[PDB]
């Protein structure tokens, strides 16, 4: 069984590179962030432009949805995060305390906490309601490329250019596990699997790895794509066949069979590094987005 | 720009 993703929509409007795209949990929307300092909201099924959200003073590297689809949080070169009400476009809170670019962000499933990672080598945990920083973890010795809560919120996984992935106890801020691998190439992305047992980690040696972090064992590797330079998002696709999905520096989207690790599809049509991909929560839809020479988002749809 | 859209310097 292989998918047949085909291009259905191209979404123009960002005036610099996109940094990331995320589907809302309720499946209705796609949020995009860009170096052009803006967030844009689009119809997930027809690509219809919905609105522009502004207020960051410098470009944005990441954006994430709350579990009820009502809020966004963004991470910006201006050293802040911003919490936005999606329906009104208003900035509800500005999260201050990082001393360098904020690179990555995420809500916990409860949506009362935000986790962020920054060039300042720290991971910060923020209270959504008050906007205050609850914890600063001296998480890494280089920029923090990704941060993600597990399915029950008790754990955070972080990755860094220092070559490490770390698992943290949310409540205490304490490090539960450090995953090191080979010669510790920069770790450019990480997230938990949907069941919470694995982490998918990208490294800048053109490699994705599925880890049982619980035992410290690499279960799968996904290769054949180009990833040496940028922190490119990877995903679990679970609505049809079980795929791994990633952008690539050869301007393609790659799709691998999760179990066999074979490439099952390469999506062509972007004209620059596909910095970000997202998988729709209920339909076989991929959103992909690219850097400066392209600046567009594409929506692709498959029968399986 | 944005950190994610740049390479490490």
């Amino acid at each position: 069984v292989k998918p047949n993703y085909a291009l259905k929509f191209t979404l123009a409007g960002h005036t610099k590179a996109v940094s990331s795209v995320k589907f809302s949990p309720n499946g209705e929307w796609l949020a995009s962030s860009s170096a052009d300092k803006l967030i844009k909201i689009w119809g997930a099924y027809d690509g219809k432009f919905e609105k522009t959200i502004s207020g960051h003073k410098l470009g944005i590297s990441d954006v994430a949805w709350s579990s009820d689809s009502n809020l966004l949080v963004s991470a910006s070169d201006d050293k802040t995060l911003k919490i936005w009400d999606v329906s009104s476009g208003k900035c509800l809170k500005t999260l201050k305390g990082h001393s360098n670019y904020v690179f990555c962000c995420n809500f916990n499933p409860q949506s009362n906490l935000i986790v962020s990672g920054s060039f300042d080598e720290s991971v910060r945990i923020w209270d959504v309601k008050t906007g205050k920083c609850l914890k600063t973890l001296p998480a890494h010795s280089d920029p923090v490329s990704a941060v993600h809560f597990n399915r029950d919120g008790s754990l955070i996984v972080s990755s860094s250019y220092d070559g490490l992935c770390r698992i943290w106890d949310t409540a205490s801020g304490q490090c539960l596990k450090t995953l090191i691998d080979d010669d510790n190439p920069p770790v450019s992305f990480v997230k938990f699997s949907p069941n919470g047992k694995y982490i998918l980690a990208a490294t800048l040696d053109n490699t994705l790895k599925l880890w049982d972090y619980s035992k410290g064992k690499c279960l799968k590797t996904y290769t054949g794509h180009k990833n040496e330079k940028y922190c490119i998002f990877a995903n679990f696709s679970v609505t049809g066949g079980k795929w791994i999905v990633s952008g690539s520096e050869d301007n393609l989207v790659y799709i691998w069979n999760l179990q066999t690790k074979e490439i099952v599809q390469k999506l062509q049509g972007h004209t620059d590094v596909v910095i970000s991909t997202a998988c729709h929560p209920t339909e076989n839809i991929i959103a992909s987005a690219a850097l400066e020479n392209d600046k567009t988002i594409k929506l692709w749809k498959s029968d399986c | 720009g944005a950190a994610r859209c740049r390479v490490a310097s």
